[PDB]
């Protein structure tokens, strides 16, 4: 199901989806 | 990196394998 | 070392007490009932001249039925103080049923049921019966048993809960080591004594009732020797062959057999010719032979014990209607586990609480020698609501003719009935679509299942990873074993569907077939059973489970349990109330409050004010004229898609005063979180502030680890209450006033006027507004307006007039408005001279 | 020459694009769809100058001009339209060039360039000279500039190559202006000046001679000639002409799904006309062999939505295998609506039929014209035509008077729990065999129904009394409890007393009543619902003043109880109750004698307003605390769980026991004059419902009135004589506005204004002011103020301010003066304010007299 | 003849009865 | 068998002189 | 008269497999 | 699951659906 987030949002579920970081 | 979901999967909806691909 | 009972017991037999109240002289001298005690029928029981202090027990059950007239049934029992239930009624040993005028129990000296439960049911005057902890009296585990219905209600105090019979009397809990056993709240007794004891004058202690048995009155564990054990006691043989039980509407001797007083020989053996004793059966097995017929109650089932053979054309037909059921499969055992055939059809039908055919326990053959229902069939299983499982592991049953029927048993999943198949005469491979609804049954129940383990990987605030970490096998690469599960073909498992909702108990049950049960936020498939959930609410228990979606060819199913979790706090929202109200120039008292939901914990508001510039007196204003469609779209991919305000780095702790050190410009303050009100204090006079309360919440190690990737904010939004501090009176007090005549030979006098402009007025100074009143009566003050900037570069003005004492004032007029006049200045006017003088 | 190509749809993989080359003319349509990044197109397409159909481009992006793409565009005939339009251009985000410079002919229907953000220069064309001229409404240009620009973008040759056009420019960006054909050419033509022959169409090419020739020619083509229409044996087809079995290799797609072309009538047509069919060898047209056309369809699986949609216009389905519903998702109501629209239009199953697993499906009725099933190869070695098991929520077979003749095998029906079976012996009828009845073996009798509510009766209930707030349901119908007596006209009997739960009422509001029962989907959640009452009378409660109101009842029993009773929906509305408070009221004062006040009824009224009621009440003038004096400054289920464990517990215990502020009162038109008969203390008027504006008139100068308004409605007739009236209410609660007049002028002038000298002997002259209080004033004298002058230039004129409390006692206030002759006027000033001042009086003051001449 | 079950059938025996209703050991 | 008043009336549809073998007394 | 998502999806609810039938 | 896309929020959702293309008419 197509995820959808903008902003400190997106940000707050990279930090989700990724246990192991993503580069800056 | 914070620039490939701003211009890319925030203007548009992220499949949960293109989130995943962001994390390193 | 041993303990006599309480009194000596005076045995009676299983009493009826019907229509008279005569006849409860049957009760008289009674210390125990040696079977049931059933009270009813008596229309009337106001002339009960007698309570019975001597009932200490009852071996079997109490009915007290349509009983009315009769206000407590502490009138009857004062001391009723076990039922042991050594046969219980339908499985209940209590039954107190339409009695209506029973507005009290009064059982306060009950401290024991020992089996069965209780139906205290239409008595519509009865009270408190809600009150009591019957899990309490009750025996260990058959807490399902109690049931309380058209009761009236009047529609310690222990752990906060009245459990009292009625306005006087308690009833007494016990402490864990004695439930049911104590005298008294703080007093434990003797293991030996059941239903309590009593303690005498001196210390000796005697039981109320033996926990096993009694001789001489001396309970003991088990009967000496040459004596047989009768429920209450040990008998003599010559007694036992005299004592009765009555059942199934028929009276029953006692035979003295194996150390009991046994009303029917146990498994292997017959009554002996004279009845004394028992035998073995011929070839040491019996053959009792019994009529099929409707088993509508577990009373009922009673009549078929010791049966083997089921026989007669009628379909023996269990239709138990039982709910929860706790006693339904031990009453069903003791009924028909001793059945090795049943020569007709068995049909079970519209049962309730029964779980299980697991009761018969011997059931070898369905011989369906007539069948039924157009002799068609032969295990005929219809609407129940609780069977889930038909015979014993390992068990079979043959049937040599006709079909099974099973339908509409929501709980019984079609794989359990598939084991059925090597049981049909034909041995088939499958039932005919006549035979067994497969949508019908088992679609409430978890049926060929395995268990997915869910591990959460990650917590957000607005987010949140699953992942399936139990396996899954598709095929079999490489021949695979320990699969855990494992879908036979590629195309049947469509992939993990995951449930999520919020749920703050973290008990809700999962998502039934209910087509408007839609509690549960439900995801799409996803074949790696990893999922990312969004739109989370922060700080919010989230409840969630997974389960396999496979196609409807594919019979697995896998399903985790319910697990929870705990959003992150993230943000807190804007603050509420926050209104600011001037109490003096200087101070202001800001108020708020913090009803919307915090998202976390709030550690401490921050508070701050920020001095804005005094208004401007526009040239525009006269300074003393004006004194103070979608169808396209729509229809467009029809044809397309063919199928196939500033943030937290200013917050801190702050103060800046003015240049002349008179006033904050800014003042900001960190406060307690119980904290709800601030008064400024040393502020400008006439000046507009900006003010804004912003929470802030506990920071978390990785939400700070994690925010040193993504500058995340802790507090929340502004929403700037402006509002101007009051007037300073006294501040716009023009000062220094002079006035002044200059000697210029006017025929008219110049008089002059000066003033200090004031030392810090409230805002800007519009307008000076001079006045003068001769000081004669009949005379009144006048005005006159002068711009405020046409004075202060001149530091003086000319006023014209004739002879007189003139008083003098002037006052400012600031935006802030009028401030006071002046002391009263004057000028002594002399008259020009007349030259004929 | 002219090398065509048929419809194309143009894809992301930008090797799709390739597909347009070597073809100057689209045969069809053109979609360009979703290209996500067009930058990779190297190429340019100026071979293609002609669509016979119509173009889309549809969000591409990586895409800038559609010169890049087909820039010769030329002539869009519009043989077909997309919806009207011929062009749609819409949301090419990155579309910042329409650079179809060369596109002249639009030849029908309409042109919708829009939301494409980037492209400016839209409006800038005169789309309308592209068209043909019937067309002109049919152009729109939406959303093409949300925030590029505040009109910054500019036309060739104008300052923020052409001659100036309707006023302005016409432009295709910033380089190019729209290319002209004289009045009396029709964009055929490709120059401002001279345009090409009458038989082209969008433009000619004029050899290096003088020979000209079309670009695209307009009534035919064929061979590249120029042609007014196509010679025998060659057939028509938008724009070229084709052989007889040549329009059999074209197509044409519609409904996103392909037709072949049929050369009839000397043209290729997609269809042959209505009442004509497609002829065996696919090549010709025939009438209907039966007079209607019938589309024959193969018989197959509909597993979901998605599936059934393809036998939409399907009449006959066919082949050896039967049609098989089996809708196993859940899906609820929509179900129906898909299965509708695939498989309304069958008249006869050739397979036979089955149904199963099914679990949205309520019902067969989506199969509208069903009438054969024919069971040519019936399933189950043809035992069975009609097929249905399984299906959890059925519970209804074909509709209202719908006949369907089975020829072959019989039907079978099982673990239908909500099919009952009465329903099913409706189809008894319909089988060849005419059977009396089915076996135990077909139709299950177990099988179906048991949880439907079958053999349901007819309960009568009666609306027995009502409210404004609430309403009393009886149910009048004799259920009976227990068994009957013989004799008896019980319409249904319970046959055990406790097996019946008692009545469920349901009801709704419903201004239209054109309600109907609830289904059994808890979705359907219109109704509320009544606890199981046992009496069968319900006061409904809380209702909303008159409104329409349905209901209907149920019996609810135990769910082994087979008796059951259901009234049809009955309509009712509530009492009128009290009407909501008027709205709106605002007065503004007029002048010193007449007020308008407005309001409006904006809060909805119960029954029909008959009155609104407007009284003002004179409040008491104003008064002022003159100890505060102020001369400074006057101026202005468990019923089935719990339930039978209750009847097997009861039946096992007696087999055991047994053995051998103005009340609406008020509301009435009035005038009060005040004694002076100069104007009213009330005033009081019972307007017609239509108005809502009110003049006053007569009021009383500078004093604040109270008004009321009141919207009443009319009295029911059990309320004007049943109530007595007594709880009235039929009127509206009011606010107390008020206003404050006006000032009345002049009316604080003093008059009888007198200044004289007394004559007691004196130094300083002792000037006696005299007056009479206003007879009128604007309410209670604050002060007089007296204004004098010495008749001199270089006088200001004094004031004195003499409160009224002082000059009656006075009889005349006493000035002190000297020599000179004065001006003298006065005003009072209320505490409305300061008055206007008299004429001036005058006095000559004579001197202080001396004896020493 | 009749069918009271459940409270009819209390109610007829009650009702068509004297209060002779005497049953067990009797 | 039988033995009860919900087995003779009730589902056994009992005649009046049969209901009365109850209240004998 | 078409099928297509702005029917299968827009005018009513749907499940996601049902796009997934439009993909290449 | 309750998709109610329309308009832009279905084409963001079918190019949510796949990452290659759609359209496939007369191919």
């Amino acid at each position: 199901n197509s995820l959808r987030a903008c902003g400190p949002a997106l940000m707050d579920m990279l930090r989700v989806a990724c246990p192991n970081g993503f580069n800056s | 990196d914070f620039r490939g979901v701003v211009d890319s999967c925030c203007r548009n909806s992220c499949s949960f394998s293109t989130l995943r691909a962001y994390c390193d | 070392p041993t303990m006599r009972l309480s009194q000596n017991v005076k045995p009676c037999k299983s009493m009826d007490i019907r229509n008279m109240v005569s006849h409860f002289n049957q009760l008289e001298n009674c210390t125990v009932i040696e079977g049931f005690l059933l009270i009813d029928l008596i229309n009337d029981a106001s002339p009960l001249n007698r309570s019975f202090p001597k009932l200490t027990e009852v071996t079997d059950y109490i009915i007290i039925y349509r009983v009315t007239g009769l206000h407590s049934l502490s009138k009857i029992f004062p001391n009723l103080s076990v039922i042991r239930g050594n046969k219980l009624f339908d499985g209940y040993a209590l039954v107190v049923y339409s009695n209506f005028d029973l507005m009290d129990l009064g059982l306060h000296k009950l401290r024991s049921i020992t089996r069965g439960g209780v139906r205290i049911e239409k008595n519509h005057k009865l009270c408190y019966d809600r009150t009591i902890d019957w899990l309490e009296i009750l025996a260990e585990n058959e807490t399902q048993l109690v049931v309380l219905t058209e009761n009236g209600k009047e529609k310690q105090l222990h752990n906060n809960r009245r459990l009292c019979w009625n306005s006087k009397l308690c009833q007494t809990k016990c402490p864990e080591k004695c439930r049911n056993n104590c005298i008294d709240e703080h007093t434990c007794c003797s293991q030996d004594c059941l239903g309590g004891c009593v303690i005498d004058k001196n210390g000796n202690e005697s039981c109320i009732s033996c926990r096993n048995v009694s001789f001489n009155n001396i309970c003991m564990d088990s009967c000496p020797k040459g004596y047989y054990q009768f429920d209450s006691r040990c008998v003599t043989a010559n007694e036992c062959i005299t004592l009765t039980k009555f059942e199934t509407n028929s009276v029953y001797s006692g035979i003295p057999y194996n150390g009991q007083c046994i009303t029917h020989c146990p498994t292997g053996y017959q009554k002996s010719e004279n009845k004394r004793m028992c035998e073995p059966c011929p070839g040491g097995k019996c053959d009792k032979e019994c009529s099929s017929g409707l088993i509508d109650s577990l009373e009922r089932a009673r009549e078929f014990h010791g049966c083997t053979i089921i026989t007669g054309t009628e379909p023996l037909t269990i239709s138990i209607k039982r709910e929860s059921g706790a006693h339904v499969m031990d009453e069903l055992k003791y009924g028909l586990a001793a059945v090795h055939k049943i020569q007709s059809s068995l049909m079970v039908h519209l049962t309730y609480g029964l779980k299980s055919l697991k009761f018969f326990q011997s059931l070898t053959e369905i011989s369906g020698d007539p069948p039924m229902d157009a002799d068609k069939y032969a295990l005929y299983v219809l609407d129940n609501r609780d069977l889930d499982e038909l015979w014993g592991p390992n068990q079979t049953v043959f049937i040599r003719k006709g079909g099974v029927f099973f339908h509409f048993n929501p709980k019984l999943c079609v794989s359990t009935i598939n084991q059925l198949l090597p049981m049909l005469a034909s041995k088939p491979k499958f039932f005919e679509k006549s035979d067994v609804g497969a949508d019908s049954n088992g679609n409430r129940g978890s049926c060929g299942t395995a268990v997915l383990n869910v591990t959460l990987q990650s917590v957000g605030a607005n987010s949140a990873m699953l992942n399936v970490t139990t396996k899954v096998e598709i095929g079999e690469p490489q021949k695979p074993s320990n699969a855990t599960i494992v879908f036979k073909d590629p195309r049947a498992f469509i992939g993990f569907v995951f449930y999520h909702m919020i749920d703050p108990y973290g008990n809700s049950t999962k998502s039934s077939d209910d087509p408007c049960d839609d509690r549960w936020k439900v995801s799409s498939p996803e074949k790696s059973g990893v999922m990312v959930l969004s739109n989370l609410i922060p700080y919010t228990n989230y409840s969630y489970y997974v389960r396999t979606m496979a196609i409807s060819s594919e019979l697995t199913n896998a399903e985790s349990d319910v697990k929870n979790f705990r959003t992150n706090p993230g943000r807190p929202s804007k603050v509420t109330e926050v209104v600011a109200t001037a109490i003096s120039d200087s101070k202001i008292n800001v108020t708020w409050s913090y009803l919307d939901k915090p998202y976390g914990v709030l550690t401490r508001y921050f508070i701050k004010a920020k001095l804005i510039n005094r208004p401007t007196r526009n040239n525009n204003r006269d300074y003393c004229t004006e004194p103070l469609g979608m169808e396209f779209e729509n229809a467009l991919q029809n044809f397309i898609f063919v199928p196939n305000k500033d943030d937290e780095n200013t917050y801190k702790d702050e103060e800046d005063l003015s240049s002349n050190k008179q006033f904050y410009e800014v003042f900001a303050k960190e406060l307690p979180p119980n904290q709800t009100h601030f008064v400024f204090e040393k502020l400008r006079h006439f000046t507009r502030y900006a003010i804004f309360v912003v929470a802030c919440r506990e920071e978390i190690p990785s939400e700070k680890l994690r925010d040193t990737s993504f500058k995340k904010s802790l507090c929340s939004d502004y929403d700037t209450v402006f509002q101007t501090t009051k007037r300073k009176k006294f501040a716009d007090i023009v000062m220094d006033l002079k006035v002044d005549l200059e000697h210029a030979n006017n025929t008219e006098s110049p008089v002059r006027v000066r003033w200090t402009p004031p030392v810090d007025p409230n805002g800007e100074i519009v307008t000076y507004e001079v006045a003068y009143k001769l000081q004669k009566p009949d005379q009144v003050e006048e005005k006159k307006c002068i711009p405020a900037a046409d004075f202060n570069q001149t530091a003086g003005y000319l006023i014209k007039l004739n002879e007189g004492l003139y008083s003098f004032r002037v006052r400012a007029n600031s935006i802030a408005g009028y401030g006071d006049f002046t002391e009263v200045e004057h000028i002594k006017v002399e008259p020009p001279p007349s030259y004929a003088k």
